[PDB]
RNA sequence: UAAUUGCGAUAACGAACGAGACCUUAACCUACUAAAUAGUGGUGCUAGCAUUUGCUGGUUAUCCACUUCUUAGAGGGACUA
């Protein structure tokens, strides 16, 4: 049983391409940043509707590939975007207006993230590298070692206060976590074990975790903090996506078939969020590709391979 | 100058092919293979690539001359307005003018029809192609006029592969029955073509991948 | 004392846009390594013509003509031009632009 | 029509044969996998055989194929 | 400098060269509103984008469309074309994109061309005929 | 609210303009009005045979107005037109040059016009004047 | 099928030409490069008409800014997804 599980609150549409990535602001909570396949990225003012959560406020026109990620600085006033033509754009939420090009990348930039400080920007890429920017454009570090694409990285939201330590995760097609010490620009844990490679890694928010899987399923649960391993969730399917929740150890896994919410401690499934797909055959399900947890872990958004982003409201139990 | 850039690069379209076709004419003894025109400051190199430029070259100040001064007094050059350079060409083997000029020589040397070009189309295999053909037709001793070739290799025979691999040389040798067009055409080794595409348009290469790495069950290296 | 401004507007006009365009930019490059000011290249349409010829037949044609402006001093432009020589396109050196 | 030859379904075959994971049913990440794994000489002829891996992906997603 | 973008709109060989800027409400063709155009039939035509999400629409952006090229009715169609990219512009790009997407509505559900490219051109006229399909005319001998 | 004959549709404006010159009596109709053909590429004199000269001189002051400048052969390949070869087709030919070139000196008589720079003729600031003026008595009468 | 293009049975198995593949064109580039030998607005200066702001001129330089329309280069884009 359970005393909270994930309910599906609205969807949103305004998108033609697959929304590759969501992006999250505390800073104001109605806000939906959207990286989508169709070159733009959607910004929503969310409203909270039952039918439409949201309102499609600004498509991002000037990527001229496929959007894949998106992140958002908390305050949610800079849209960080990459995509396939091997461009990052630094544009306005609520206005538009590119501030700045990160252009370095050899091929699909498939990452975002930047610092809790919101200072330093990081991108992974299907050339298999990492590069580090600041606001302005300036590539400042390029980590290789990655023997197949470096899938995803994200800034460790740092436990003590940044300690020094900008640790920066990337996960590689070549089976490989690789947490990247900013400092020396250098190697700092090598996180080996995967079956197949690894499309997405995540961070506990205290930045103490790493959950990361791939096609296999094989979501490897790390000590990050201690540098070392824990242990394992199968999810059985190719994931895609991966967030821990910023209140609680919520993992929303981005599967082939949907979402699986797991629970790390207690260590449970929590919900199977695979909405009923009339129409939509076995292997056709649309399945979430990105997903995140709100900036109260409340709503799960998650963008699907049938061009929607679906929001899911925990509920209590009655 | 006052010459229309339109009429200017016609008009070095026909300055180039009054050279091609005269050279041609000329330094054929020579295995000429072809001109290049390149005009530096001071200079007008017209570079005569060729098989055999000793003999263009001349004794210590000749025939070049002479053909510099043939250029100059035809074209209305000044002396040092038009400069000849000669140059052995390199692997005649692989070159469908020089091998062309053999055929036509070795007709007009009265040898054999096929054992000479066989023995040409061999030289070009072991001169690294990729294919060659010889054709030779025309009338010997027979009022029907009839025709002969002579391949190994591979050749290709459309398509823009056409325009990148193969050489094609028509020479009519001169002999007292009739008159005879060779046709070689060899088509040049892809892996030696160094200035563009290094094998067939039809080309896939699927890697065979690896003895791959399974699980390795975490095995975390800390750095 | 040598080196004055002189304003040169070097025409780059060829057949072929790989040699053509590789000189263009090699005096691009060339001339903003020692920090010229160049007008970098500005591209004139290609010119298209076309040749009926005789059961008909027809062919066509290209002239790739650019115009980079180097207003700059006569030593680096002598040098410039003095350099980087090649089969096939004209380079045409005009002077302050009147 | 759009009819494949031999060597389409050859290639996208062999891309099964020691590839059946990186490529699987998506067109666009095939692109750039087939950019990353095959010396396919034009644009054109790397889509053919990428939506080949996908029509050969799609069709071993949901069962076996002859050879 | 105010609130604008600037679009194009093209049919055959007829090109329009449209700027969206913000202003009180002019719609202007070569040097005269949008009313006086003349084919005089067609010039329902170039009232429709206007006529499918409300008439106002322009009260806070003024039209300035230039023409180059083609014949009228290529012209009439080139800068419906450009006056309605303009206006999904400005709504894009100033005002939300759920304005833009009514817009969208509003428009595809009626689509005459107002949006989208159509790549029908003057396709090449071959020797032996006058023109791309049709021979010359023969009589077996 | 303002005007120009821009703003004006241009074939109400040429009738009017055509009688208001009519109305100015300034006219320079040289002296073979009516026996002239007026354009090389037709046939037939002008049907109206009291003006067409007041029509062209609108429709050549109108036409000044919305341009930079145009000839005496600008106005021939204007108001030239598709003469019929007979047993064969249509091709366009330069009008009379002398009829046009008579219009041009007479509005430059009367300020209508004035000889440009670059070669042509400017729209003069009278020009600009009487047109726009009776342009706005054109839209008035229609108000 | 457009194709001995293939599928798909099938005393073979791997080959070759050709087709395909490649060359080039009408398409999209609101992302890159620039352009007084292409366009944009503003600004100067100013003609006319209404003025309450404006509209329309003109200006191979009165200057500033842009490359969206124009150019022509790059690739991407399409593989019937």
């Amino acid at each position: 049983a359970s005393n909270e599980v994930l309910v599906l609150r609205g969807t949103l549409e305004g998108h033609n391409g697959w929304v590759t990535s969501l992006a999250t602001s505390a800073g104001q909570p109605n806000l939906l940043l959207s990286a989508s396949r169709d070159k733009t990225l959607i910004s929503w003012k969310l409203t909270g509707d039952d039918q439409k959560f949201g309102v499609p406020v600004r498509s991002f026109k000037g990527h001229s590939h496929i959007v894949q990620d998106c992140t958002l600085t908390a305050d949610g006033a800079y849209a960080l975007s990459a995509s396939w033509d091997k461009t990052l754009r630094l544009w306005d939420v609520a206005t538009g207006e590119t501030y700045q090009r990160f252009v370095g990348h050899k091929s699909d930039v498939m990452s975002v993230d930047i610092d809790k400080k919101a200072s330093m920007i990081i991108s992974g890429s299907r050339d298999k590298t990492i590069k580090v920017w600041t606001i302005k454009g300036q590539c400042l570090a390029t980590l290789l070692g990655h023997n197949d694409w470096v899938s995803q990285v994200r800034v460790v939201p740092n436990e003590k206060a940044d300690d020094d330590s900008v640790t920066i995760i990337s996960a590689g097609n070549d089976k490989m976590v690789k947490a990247w010490n900013l400092n020396q620009f250098q190697i700092e844990a090598d996180f080996i074990g995967h079956n197949s490679n690894i499309n997405t890694l995540t961070a506990s928010p205290d930045g103490t975790l790493i959950a990361s899987a791939g096609k296999d399923g094989e979501i490897m649960l790390w000590n990050l903090a201690a540098k070392k391993a824990m242990y394992t969730l199968s999810a059985q399917d190719e994931v895609f996506s991966l967030a821990f929740s910023p209140n609680r150890y919520w993992l929303a896994a981005a599967t082939a078939t949907g979402i699986k919410v797991f629970s790390l401690d207690p260590q449970y499934l929590v919900d199977d969020l695979r909405p009923e797909f009339a129409g939509y055959s076995k292997a056709a399900e649309p399945h979430a590709v990105s997903l995140a947890w709100s900036a109260d872990g409340q709503t799960l958004f998650a963008g699907y391979t049938d061009n929607v982003i679906r929001v899911w409201q925990v509920m209590t139990a009655n | 100058a006052l010459i229309s850039k339109k009429r200017k690069l016609v008009a070095d379209g026909v300055f180039y092919a009054e050279l091609n076709e005269f050279f041609t004419r000329e330094l054929a003894e020579e295995g000429y293979s072809g001109v290049e025109v390149r005009v530096t400051p001071t200079k007008t190199e017209v570079i005569i690539r060729a098989t055999r430029t000793q003999d263009v070259l001349g004794e210590n100040g000749r025939r070049i001359n002479e053909l510099t001064l043939l250029v100059q007094k035809r074209f209305k050059y000044a002396p040092g307005t038009i400069v000849l350079y000669a140059e052995r060409v390199q692997d005649r083997g692989l070159s469908a003018v020089a091998q062309a000029e053999s055929m036509k020589f070795k007709l007009l040397n009265g040898l054999a029809i096929r054992r000479a070009a066989y023995g040409v189309v061999r030289y070009v295999m072991e001169s690294g192609a990729k294919g060659c053909e010889v054709v030779v037709s025309g009338k010997l001793r027979a009022a029907r006029a009839k025709a002969m070739k002579f391949a190994d290799g591979f050749l290709i025979h459309s398509g823009q592969p056409v325009n990148d691999f193969i050489d094609t040389a028509t020479r009519h040798v001169l002999m007292r029955q009739g008159v005879l067009g060779i046709k070689v055409k060899i088509m040049r080794d892809p892996a030696k073509s160094r200035t563009g595409p290094k094998a067939l348009p039809d080309a896939v290469t699927i890697i065979e991948p690896k003895e791959e790495e399974p699980i390795l069950a975490p095995s975390v290296k800390d750095y | 004392q040598q080196q004055q401004i002189i304003k040169i507007r070097i025409t780059l006009t060829s057949t072929k846009v790989k040699q053509l365009e590789n000189v263009s930019s090699n005096i691009v490059k060339n001339a903003e390594q020692h920090n010229l000011v160049k007008k970098g290249p500005v591209r004139l349409p290609t010119k298209v013509l076309k040749i009926s010829t005789r059961t008909w037949e027809t062919y066509e044609m290209r002239i790739h003509k650019r115009y980079i402006d180097l207003e700059a001093p006569v030593q680096i432009v002598k040098r410039i031009t003095q350099i980087t020589i090649e089969p096939g396109v004209d380079v045409e050196v005009v002077v302050a632009s009147n | 029509g759009r009819v494949r030859t031999k060597t389409v379904k050859r290639a996208s075959k062999a891309l099964i044969e020691r590839y059946y994971p990186k490529l699987t049913l998506d067109f666009q990440t095939n692109k750039r996998l087939c950019d990353e794994i095959a010396t396919i000489q034009s644009k054109r002829l790397r889509n053919k055989i990428a939506g080949y891996t996908t029509h050969l992906m799609k069709r071993i997603q949901k069962g076996p194929v002859r050879g | 400098a105010v609130p604008s973008v600037q679009t194009f709109g093209k049919k055959k060989s007829a090109t329009a060269v449209a700027h969206v800027k913000a202003g009180k409400g002019l719609i202007k063709v070569n040097g005269s509103p949008i009313t006086l155009v003349e084919p005089e039939i067609l010039r329902f035509k170039v009232y429709e984008p206007l006529l499918l999400v409300g008439l106002d629409k322009f009260s806070n952006i003024d039209i300035r469309v230039r023409v180059t090229g083609g014949g009228h009715v290529s012209q009439v169609y080139a800068i419906r074309q450009a006056i309605a990219k303009g206006l999904v512009a400005y709504h894009q790009k100033y005002v939300d994109e759920q304005s833009k997407n009514e817009l969208k509505k509003a428009f595809t559900s009626y689509d005459r061309t107002l949006l989208i490219a159509d790549s029908r051109r003057p396709e090449p006229k071959k020797f032996g005929g006058k023109g791309a399909r049709s021979r010359f005319q023969k009589s077996y001998r | 609210p303002g005007v120009s004959v821009r703003d004006v549709a241009a074939q109400d404006f040429i009738n009017a303009y055509a009688s208001f010159l009519q109305r100015q009596g300034k006219l320079e109709v040289p002296g073979y009005v009516d026996i002239v053909k007026t354009s090389s590429g037709n046939e037939m004199p002008p049907q109206d045979a009291e003006g067409w000269f007041y029509k062209r001189a609108a429709s050549v002051a109108r036409h000044i107005y919305m341009r930079k400048q145009v000839g005496v052969g600008k106005l021939n390949k204007l108001y030239g037109g598709a003469k019929s070869r007979g047993v064969r087709p249509y091709k366009h030919i330069d009008a009379s040059g002398s009829i046009n070139r008579k219009v041009l000196q007479a509005l430059e008589k009367i300020g209508i016009v004035e000889i440009s720079p670059k070669g042509g003729r400017r729209i003069s600031e009278n020009g600009q004047r009487d047109l726009d003026r009776i342009a706005a008595q054109t839209l008035e009468e229609d108000e």
